[PDB]
C-alpha cells in the first residue's frame, strides 16, 4: 500500500490511504527523509485514514507526502550479533560501526507468555548489598524495582548491579536506557568498554545496548522499552539461556504515553495521565517474566515524581514486581548511601521457608528495631534524650548502629566517597547483624560503623578511630 | 447487505470499536468480530456502536465485518469449575481440558430482594484469631479488607480459603464452604505462585480462581468479579455456602474508568465515571444469605481495597465502604512493629458484630474486646510504663499479653476451639505473669500440648458451641497445670 | 477574500452555509432561476434507492461518491455551478445533508421573490369565500413587491377563532388563549 | 487523617532539626566516652 | 465537525470554479487572525515548523499543519494582520544567524539586532531545532567551569559540558550567580590559553527590557560583553518569540560547541519558556494537560537541555554549558514544572529564600546542592581543600541546633560559613579562593571573631595580591597545591594573622 500525509501535530501524524489500510501497531516509512523516519500506526478514524505517533522528529514534513506501509511491525535485528552494540527504537545501530548484520528480525510487539507457561521456583540472588540482601532480598528470574525520587541513587545504585552482577553471569546481559540522560548512556558504553563487558574487536560482549535517551519524539520514548524487551525476549526463548535486563527508566515510558494521549484525542485520568495508563504498562511489564522456557532477572530503576509514591504511575507499578527496594531521599540526607528504605523495601522471597529461619528473624528484627527507634524519636522530640528510660537509650543506640551498618560504599562511587567499594556475601551481613542486635558491640562508637563493608570492619575501623584518638 | 443483525467497523482504536449497523444489538451484548474476537456492545449511539473488545485490537481493522451473538454475557457454572483455573468467561487457562459446565448464567443478574434474605447469624471462620474474635465474620456479609501496599491482605484471603479445608474434608454438610478468588489486575506469575500455594495446603479441591491479569484487556478485568460473583450465586441459589474474594475492587474501577474515558463519557471525580458506585453497589449485593424457603445458601464477599498513603477519603475506598458490613484495616506501622495480621483494631469493624460469633468465642471475645479497648486509651504510657499507677500498669500490662497472643504466621489457621482455648487463657488472666517476649513461645506450645493430649475437651467446645462451666472447670485446670511447668 | 454577495434571508448551520455560497455563486452570473431548477431536480435524482442507498454507505471510497456523482450530474448537463456543488458536497461528506441544503436554498429563494410565508390555524376548515377575504385583509399586512404565501392549517386543540402567523408578525385570537387569560386575571 | 510514627522527623520542622541535634549531641558525647574507653582498654590489654 | 475551511467565501471559490485562478500551493489566505494565531488557507506545500512570511513583513511559523488549514504563529504583535491576507512561504524551516559576529551584540530572538548599533553581520544559519550529539560525539566532563563564586566552585563544582540548574524562589539572587558567572570568564578570554576561552551567552525570556538593560550595562562594566550575546525576549514580545529565545541561544552555542570552542548559555528562566509554550498551545487549541500545561512540557525543555554537550576531539572537542534557571514558588520545588527540569538536568543550586536573610549571601543550600559530575571538574588544589571544607560543613550541619570537642567543632563551621558568603559582581580567581579556603580549614581562623572574618577574608586577599602573587601564580599554573606552596601558604598564612589582630 502507500498513503498520503494528511496532518501534522506535533509528534502525531495523520496519513490518509486509498490501497488496504494498515493494520495497528504497522510501520509506515515516510518517503523522502535524509534519515528513516518510522511512523508507528495507533489508530483508525476512519475514511481510510490512521493517526500515527512519529518515531523521529517531525520536522519538515508536509502534507502530502507518501508513506509505504512496511507491512508488519517495527522489526528489529536481533540474535547473538547486536551484543556489543547500541541500537535506536527502530534498531538501527547508533554507535557507528556498520550495520547489525543478524539472520533473526523480531516484531517489538508481541503477546505475553500464557498462565501455564509461568514458573513458580524463586531462589534468592545475593548481589553483596547488606541492605538489599538482608531485608529485601532479590530473586532470581524476578522482576526487581528501584523507586527513587530525583538524585537519590537510582542509576548508582543500578550501575553497582550491573558491576557486581552482569561480569559474573554465565548468561547475557541487556541495558534498554528510556529516556534518560545521554550523559549517562555515554558513561555507561565507555565504562563497560573499559571493564570488558563490551568488546570492540572479537565477539566476546555480553551486554545489548538500546538507548531512547530524553532528546528522542516521545513516541520513541515510549517504544524502547519494548525494544530492548524484544532482545531479552530473544535470548530468553531462542538461546534457551538465562539474561538479565536491566530499564533505567521505566517512568519514561509512561511519560512518553502521556505526552502524546491528548493529541491522540483521548480524555486525560486523574493526574493528567492516559486513561490507558494501566494497561499500556501491563501489556510491557507482562512480557518481562521468567517462563519454563527461560529466565530473565529484570531489573528496573523507576523515577517517582516528587518523591510521591501515591502518584498513579509508580502506584501501579508497585504491583508488577517481586522485589521493591525504594530509595528515600530523607536517608540519603543523612548520608547512608545506598539510601533504601529498609521500612518500605519488600520482597516475596522474605520467608522463613525460602530464606531459612536465622535470616527471616534477623531481618524481622532489624525492621522492629528501627520502627520501635522511629516511634522514640517523637518523644525524644520534647523530653530530650537524657529522660530516656535505660531500655530505650540502649534501643536508640542499636537503631543508629544498625542504620550506619546498612550503609556500604560501593565499587562505581569510588569518585565521590574515594572508599574502596566492597561486596558482603550474604553469612557476613546476616552475622553481622545477629550480633549488633544481641549487643555484642555496645561498646564500640556509632560512627564505627559508617560506611564499611563486614562487620570485622567495624570493629578495625572503631580501633584505628581509637588509636588515632 | 445485512445492517441489522451485522453491521461494519467505522474506526477502532485503543480498544472502543466504533462499529456501524447492529441496529438491533441489544446494550451490554456480546458481538463477534471478523477475526475471531469477541466485544461488549456499551454505547448504542444514533449513528454507531461502542463495543470494549476482549483482546487486542491489532486485529480489528476498519470495515471489518461485526455479528451480533445474540445474548448477554453468560458463564458457565457449576461444580465442574472447582479446582479450575478459568478467565474472565470461563475459558480455561490451567491447560487441563475444557471445563465441561453444562449450566450457565448471566454475568448482569440483579440481587435478591428484601424477603429472600435472612439476617447473617452462622459464622465464618477465618482461622485469623484477630479476625475471628474482635471483627467477625458472618455468612452473606460483606467485609471489606482495605489496606496499604503490601500489608497483608491477599494473606488475609489465603488463610480464610485454606482454613476452610477441616470443614470440607469433614462430613458436616451445612459448614462446608466453597470459595471463588477472583484476581484482577494481577501479575500473572503472581496468580501462578497463588495458585502453588492453595495446592500445597490441598485447598485447591474446592477453589475456583478467576484469573484476569494485567495484560488482559479492560473489559475482562472490568467483567471478572462479574463471572466470579456468578459462579457463586450458582452455589448459593442451591443450598450451598460461598465466600467470593475480589482482589482488588479497585483495579476493576480502573479498569472501567479507562473504559468510560473511551468511550467518552463525561469524566467526574479522579476521571471516574458516574457508575462507579452503581458499578461495586450492584455487584457487593449479590452476597446474601437467603433464607429456608430460597434453599438457605449463602454467599460471603471479601473485597480487598489498596488505599493509597492511608487514604480512605479517596473515592473508591469510600464508594466500597459505604457499601459493606464492615471493614478490617491493615495497617503497615503495626505490620513492621511484630503485630502480624496487621489488623489494626480500632478502625475495624463489622457491622454484623458479635451476632456471627460461636457461642464460645462470644464468651471469650466479649471480654477480649473491651480489654484491648481499655489497652488502647492508655497505650501512649507504654513507654513511660512507671510513674503511673497500678490501675493503669496493670492495663497496660494485659493489653500486650493479649496483642501478643493475636499474632499469627503465614498460612497457619487456627480451629474455632483453639482460638477460644489461647483467647481463655490469655485473658482469664494465666499470663499476666509471663515476660511478654515469651507469650508467643507458650502459645506454640500451649496449643500443640492441648492438640496432643486433651483432644476431647476440643470436641466439646466444638460441638456444644459453647464453654460449659464442666468444660470451664477442665479448660481453667489445664491452663493451670501447663502454665506450672513451663 | 473575494466578496461574496450576501443572500436576502441569512441561515445557518453547515446546510446554510454551503447554501450562501451557492446563492452567492449564482447570483453573480444572474443564474438563480435554472440554478434553482438544476437543485430541484437532483432533489429527485438523489433519492433514486440505489444512489440513495449507495451515498449513504461509508464503506466506499469518497473517491467512488465523487465519480458516481460527476457521472450523473454530467448525464443530466446541470449548470457548471450545480456540478461544482455537488463535487464539492462529496469532497466535504456532507452529501448526507444535501436535502437541508438544497431545501434552505429553496427558502432563500422564496425570499429573494417576497413569498413572505404565512401559516393560519383553525378549529376547522374555512369556506372559500371566508379563506379569500383572509387572504385580501392578510395582503395589506404586507408591502410593496411582496406577496402572500398563505398555508392552511387545521388542528383541534384550539377551539375558537384562530392563530394566524405572518413571517415574524404572530396573532393568537384562538379561544383557548380567550379563555385562559378569562381565567388567570378573574383568578388574580 | 491521623497520626503516624516518628512524623516529627518526616515533617522537617524546627521540632525536626531540634530532634537530629540534640541526639547528635547525646551520642557524641557518648562516643568520645567510648572511644576514651577503647584506648584506655588498649593500654591495659598491652599488659 | 465543522472544518475550519468550510466557509463561505472559500467554498463559493470552490463552486464557481476560481480556485485555480490563485496559487495554493506555495501561498495561502488568512482566513482568521486572533490572539496571535493565524489560520491559513492554502499552503498545501508548507513544511512543519517552517517559517512564512506575511504580507506586512510579520513572519511566523506554521505549527498546525490540519487538513484543510495551517496553523501558524506570529512573531510579532497581529495588530497589522487582517483576514484574507496573503501569507507566502519562505521555504526554510525555522533558523537563526550565527557565529562570532553575534558576540557583543544584544541580539533578540529571531537574530534581529535590537541593540542599534547596527546589522549583524553574520554568515552562516542554524536550524532552531537540531538534534543534540549522540552517545558516541560526547565524552566524560573532565574541564573545570570556573563560576568564580567560593560555595560553588568549592562544593558544587560545575565542569564544563555540564548542565546545572540554578532553582529558587523569585528574589534569592540567581541572576547574580549567572552574572557572576559570565564575569568571571573575563580573566580566561583575555589571555592566550586559547582551550580555555569561553563565550558567554545570555538568553533573557519574559523579563522587563529595565532589567535586561540594566544587566547590559553591567556587562559593559566589566567590559565583559566582547564575549557576550543576549538574547533577549522579554515581557512585551509575543509568546513565540518567548518560545524560541532558548532555542535560538542554544544554537548561537552549538556553533561555537561544533567548532572547537567552549560556550556557556543561561536561560533566565525556563518558567517562563514554559509559559509562553502553554500559551501558544492554548490558543492552538491544543488539549491541555497538568495546570493547563500542554501535554508535552516536559521534552519542551529536555530537547533544549540534551544540546549542551561536550563533544569528544574527534568533534573537535567543543563544549556547551548549559545554567537554566528556575523559579520555584514558596521554595515549592515539587511543582510540576521545576520537577520536569530537575531530573533533566545533572546537578543543581538551591538558593533558598531565609538562608538569604539569615545573612548567607549566595543562598547557596549545601547539602541539597549536587553536582552529579561531581569531584571529577575540578581543580587540584581545590580538590584538597574542598575535601576537608565539605566534611566539615557537612559534620557541622548536624550540630548546628545548640562540651569541648564539638564546641571546636561549631567554633570552625561558623568560621567556614562566614568565609563562603561573598559580595556581588566580584568573582574570585581560583588561587584566590584556594589560598582563603586553605587559611580557613586548616584552622588558621579558630581563634578570629567571627564578624572579623568577613574581613579579614577581604584584607587577607588584597595582602596577597599585593605581595606573594608569584604563590598565586605557581598554584594556578601547577594546578595543584606542591609542598612547597604549602609551605609558603602556611607562612603567609600565619604571618598575615599575627599582623591582623
Ligand atoms: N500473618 C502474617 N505473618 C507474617 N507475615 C505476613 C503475614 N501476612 C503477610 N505477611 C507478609 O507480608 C508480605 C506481603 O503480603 P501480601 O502479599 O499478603 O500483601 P498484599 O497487600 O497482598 O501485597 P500487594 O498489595 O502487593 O498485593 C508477604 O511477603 C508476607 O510474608
Ligand atoms: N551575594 C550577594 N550578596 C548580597 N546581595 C545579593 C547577593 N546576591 C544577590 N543579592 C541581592 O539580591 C537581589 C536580587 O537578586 P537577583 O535579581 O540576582 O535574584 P533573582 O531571583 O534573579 O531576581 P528575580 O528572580 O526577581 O529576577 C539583588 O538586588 C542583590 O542585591
Ligand atoms: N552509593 C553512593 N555513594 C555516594 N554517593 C552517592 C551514592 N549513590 C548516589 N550518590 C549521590 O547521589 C547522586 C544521585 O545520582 P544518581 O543516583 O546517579 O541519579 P538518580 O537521580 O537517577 O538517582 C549521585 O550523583 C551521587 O552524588
Ligand atoms: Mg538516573
Ligand atoms: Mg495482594
Ligand atoms: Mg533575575
Amino acid at each position: 500500500t502507500t498513503g498520503r500525509i494528511v496532518a501534522v501535530i506535533g509528534a502525531v501524524v495523520d496519513v490518509q490511504f486509498d490501497e488496504g489500510l494498515p493494520p495497528i501497531l504497522n510501520a509506515l516509512e515516510v518517503q523522502g527523509r535524509e534519515t528513516r523516519l518510522v511512523l508507528e500506526v495507533a489508530q483508525h478514524l476512519g475514511e481510510s485514514t490512521v493517526r500515527t505517533i512519529a518515531m523521529d522528529g517531525t520536522e519538515g514534513l508536509v502534507r502530502g507526502q507518501k508513506v509505504l506501509d512496511s507491512g508488519a511491525p517495527i522489526r528489529i535485528p536481533v540474535g547473538p550479533e547486536t551484543l556489543g552494540r547500541i541500537m535506536n527504537v527502530i534498531g538501527e545501530p547508533i554507535d557507528e560501526r556498520g550495520p547489525i548484520k543478524t539472520k533473526q528480525f523480531a516484531a517489538i510487539h508481541a503477546e505475553a507468555p500464557e498462565f501455564v507457561e509461568m514458573s513458580v521456583e524463586q531462589e534468592i540472588l545475593v548481589t553483596g548489598i547488606k541492605v538489599v540482601d538482608l531485608l529485601a532480598p532479590y530473586a532470581k528470574g524476578g522482576k526487581i524495582g528501584l523507586f527513587g525520587g530525583a538524585g537519590v541513587g537510582k542509576t548508582v545504585l543500578i550501575m553497582e548491579l550491573i558491576n557486581n552482577v552482569a561480569k559474573a553471569h554465565g548468561g547475557y546481559s541487556v541495558f534498554a536506557g528510556v529516556g534518560e540522560r545521554t550523559r549517562e548512556g555515554n558513561d555507561l558504553y565507555h565504562e563497560m568498554i573499559e571493564s570488558g563487558v563490551i568488546n570492540l574487536k572479537d565477539a566476546t560482549s555480553k551486554v545489548a545496548l538500546v538507548y531512547g535517551q530524553m532528546n528522542e519524539p516521545p513516541g520513541a520514548r515510549a517504544r524502547v522499552a519494548l525494544t530492548g524487551l524484544t532482545v531479552a525476549e530473544y535470548f530468553r526463548d531462542q538461546e534457551g539461556q538465562d539474561v538479565l535486563l536491566f530499564i533505567d527508566n521505566i517512568f519514561r515510558f509512561t511519560q512518553a504515553g502521556s505526552e502524546v494521549s491528548a493529541l491522540l484525542g483521548r480524555i486525560p485520568s486523574a493526574v493528567g495521565y492516559q486513561p490507558t495508563l494501566a494497561t499500556d504498562m501491563g501489556t510491557m511489564q507482562e512480557r518481562i517474566t521468567t517462563t519454563k522456557k527461560g529466565s530473565i532477572t529484570s531489573v528496573q530503576a523507576i523515577y517517582v515524581p516528587a518523591d510521591d509514591l501515591t502518584d498513579p504511575a509508580p502506584a501501579t507499578t508497585f504491583a508488577h514486581l517481586d522485589a521493591t527496594t525504594v530509595l528515600s531521599r530523607a536517608i540519603a540526607e543523612l548520608g547512608i548511601y545506598p539510601a533504601v528504605d529498609p521500612l518500605d523495601s519488600t520482597s516475596r522471597i522474605m520467608d522463613p521457608n525460602i530464606v531459612g529461619s536465622e535470616h527471616y528473624d534477623v531481618a524481622r528484627g532489624v525492621q522492629k528495631i528501627l520502627q520501635d527507634y522511629k516511634s522514640l524519636q517523637d518523644i525524644i522530640a520534647i523530653l530530650g534524650m537524657d529522660e530516656l528510660s535505660e531500655e530505650d537509650k540502649l534501643t536508640v543506640s542499636r537503631a543508629r548502629k544498625i542504620q550506619r551498618f546498612l550503609s556500604q560504599p560501593f565499587q562505581v562511587a569510588e569518585v565521590f566517597t574515594g572508599h574502596l567499594g566492597k561486596l558482603v556475601p550474604l553469612k557476613e551481613t546476616i552475622k553481622g547483624f545477629q550480633q549488633i542486635l544481641a549487643g555484642e558491640y555496645d561498646h564500640l562508637p556509632e560512627q564505627a560503623f559508617y560506611m564499611v563493608g563486614p562487620i570485622e570492619e567495624a570493629v578495625a575501623k572503631a580501633d584505628k578511630l581509637a588509636e588515632e584518638h | 447487505v445485512d445492517l441489522e443483525e451485522t453491521g461494519r467497523v467505522l474506526s477502532i482504536g485503543d480498544g472502543i470499536a466504533r462499529v456501524h449497523g447492529l441496529r438491533n444489538v441489544q446494550a451490554e451484548e456480546m458481538v463477534e468480530f471478523s477475526s475471531g474476537l469477541k466485544g461488549m456492545s456499551l454505547n448504542l449511539e444514533p449513528d454507531n456502536v461502542g463495543v470494549v473488545v476482549f483482546g487486542n485490537d491489532k486485529l480489528i481493522k476498519e470495515g471489518d465485518i461485526v455479528k451480533r451473538t445474540g445474548a448477554i454475557v453468560d458463564v458457565p457454572v457449576g461444580e465442574e469449575l472447582l479446582g479450575r483455573v478459568v478467565d474472565a468467561l470461563g475459558n480455561a487457562i490451567d491447560g487441563k481440558g475444557p471445563i465441561g459446565s453444562k449450566a450457565r448464567r448471566r454475568v448482569g443478574l440483579k440481587a435478591p430482594g428484601i424477603i429472600p434474605r435472612i439476617s447473617v447469624r452462622e459464622p465464618m471462620q477465618t482461622g485469623i484469631k484477630a479476625v475471628d474474635s474482635l471483627v467477625p465474620i458472618g455468612r452473606g456479609q460483606r467485609e471489606l479488607i482495605i489496606g496499604d501496599r503490601q500489608t497483608g491482605k491477599t494473606s488475609i484471603a489465603i488463610d480464610t480459603i485454606i482454613n476452610q479445608k477441616r470443614f470440607n474434608d469433614g462430613t458436616d454438610e451445612k459448614k462446608k464452604l466453597y470459595c471463588i478468588y477472583v484476581a484482577i489486575g494481577q501479575k500473572r506469575s503472581t496468580v501462578a505462585q497463588l495458585v502453588k500455594r492453595l495446592t500445597d495446603a490441598d485447598a485447591m479441591k474446592y477453589t475456583i480462581v478467576v484469573s484476569a491479569t494485567a495484560s488482559d484487556a479492560a473489559p475482562l478485568q472490568y467483567l471478572a468479579p462479574y463471572s466470579g460473583c456468578s459462579m457463586g450465586e450458582y452455589f448459593r441459589d442451591n443450598g450451598k455456602h460461598a465466600l467470593i474474594i475480589y482482589d482488588d475492587l479497585s483495579k476493576q474501577a480502573v479498569a472501567y474508568r479507562q473504559m468510560s474515558l473511551l468511550l467518552r463519557r463525561p469524566p467526574g471525580r479522579e476521571a471516574y465515571p458516574g457508575d462507579v458506585f452503581y458499578l461495586h453497589s450492584r455487584l457487593l449485593e449479590r452476597a446474601a444469605k437467603m433464607n429456608d424457603a430460597f434453599g438457605g445458601g449463602s454467599l460471603t464477599a471479601l473485597p480487598v481495597i489498596e488505599t493509597q498513603a492511608g487514604d480512605v477519603s479517596a473515592y473508591i475506598p469510600t464508594n466500597v465502604i459505604s457499601i459493606t458490613d464492615g471493614q478490617i484495616f491493615l495497617e503497615t506501622e503495626l505490620f513492621y512493629k511484630g503485630i502480624r495480621p496487621a489488623i489494626n483494631v480500632g478502625l475495624s469493624v463489622s457491622r454484623v458484630g458479635s451476632a456471627a460469633q460461636t457461642r464460645a468465642m462470644k464468651q471469650v471475645a466479649g471480654t477480649m474486646k473491651l480489654e484491648l479497648a481499655q489497652y488502647r486509651e492508655v497505650a501512649a504510657f507504654a513507654q513511660f510504663g512507671s510513674d503511673l499507677d497500678a490501675a493503669t500498669q496493670q492495663l497496660l500490662s494485659r493489653g500486650v499479653r493479649l496483642t501478643e497472643l493475636l499474632k499469627q504466621g503465614q498460612y497457619s489457621p487456627m480451629a474455632i476451639e483453639e482460638q477460644v482455648a489461647v483467647i481463655y487463657a490469655g485473658v482469664r488472666g494465666y499470663l499476666d505473669k509471663l515476660e511478654p517476649s515469651k507469650i508467643t513461645k507458650f502459645e506454640n506450645a500451649f496449643l500443640s500440648h492441648v492438640i496432643s493430649q486433651h483432644q476431647a475437651l476440643l470436641g466439646k467446645i466444638r460441638t456444644d458451641g459453647k464453654i460449659s462451666e464442666e468444660s470451664d472447670a477442665k479448660l481453667k485446670e489445664i491452663v493451670t497445670n501447663f502454665l506450672a511447668g513451663f | 477574500f473575494a466578496k461574496l454577495v450576501r443572500p436576502p434571508v441569512q441561515i445557518y448551520g453547515i446546510e446554510g452555509r454551503y447554501a450562501t455560497a451557492l446563492y452567492s455563486a449564482a447570483s453573480k452570473q444572474n443564474k438563480l432561476e435554472q440554478v434553482e431548477k438544476e437543485l430541484l431536480r437532483v432533489g429527485q435524482i438523489l433519492k433514486e434507492p440505489k444512489m440513495a442507498a449507495s451515498l449513504l454507505n461509508p464503506y466506499v471510497k469518497r473517491s467512488v461518491k465523487v465519480k458516481s456523482l460527476s457521472d450523473m450530474t454530467a448525464k443530466e448537463k446541470f449548470s457548471p455551478l450545480t456540478s461544482n456543488l455537488i463535487n464539492l458536497l462529496a469532497e466535504n461528506g456532507r452529501l448526507t445533508n444535501t436535502p437541508a441544503v438544497i431545501s434552505a436554498f429553496s427558502t432563500m429563494m422564496s425570499v429573494h421573490r417576497g413569498e413572505v410565508p404565512c401559516t393560519v390555524t383553525t378549529a376547522s376548515a374555512l369556506d372559500e369565500a371566508t379563506l379569500t377575504e383572509l387572504k385580501t385583509v392578510l395582503k395589506s399586512f404586507l408591502s410593496k413587491g411582496q406577496v402572500l404565501k398563505l398555508e392552511v392549517k387545521i388542528d383541534p386543540s384550539i377551539m375558537g377563532g384562530m392563530i394566524v402567523r405572518i413571517g415574524e408578525k404572530y396573532v393568537d385570537m384562538s379561544a383557548k388563549t380567550k379563555i385562559q387569560k378569562l381565567s388567570r386575571a378573574m383568578r388574580e | 487523617v491521623r497520626s503516624s510514627a516518628g512524623a516529627v522527623r518526616d515533617a522537617g520542622g524546627a521540632f525536626g532539626k531540634r530532634e537530629q541535634a540534640e541526639e547528635e549531641r547525646y551520642f557524641r558525647a557518648r562516643a568520645k566516652e567510648q572511644l576514651a574507653a577503647l584506648k584506655k582498654h588498649h593500654e591495659n590489654e598491652i599488659s
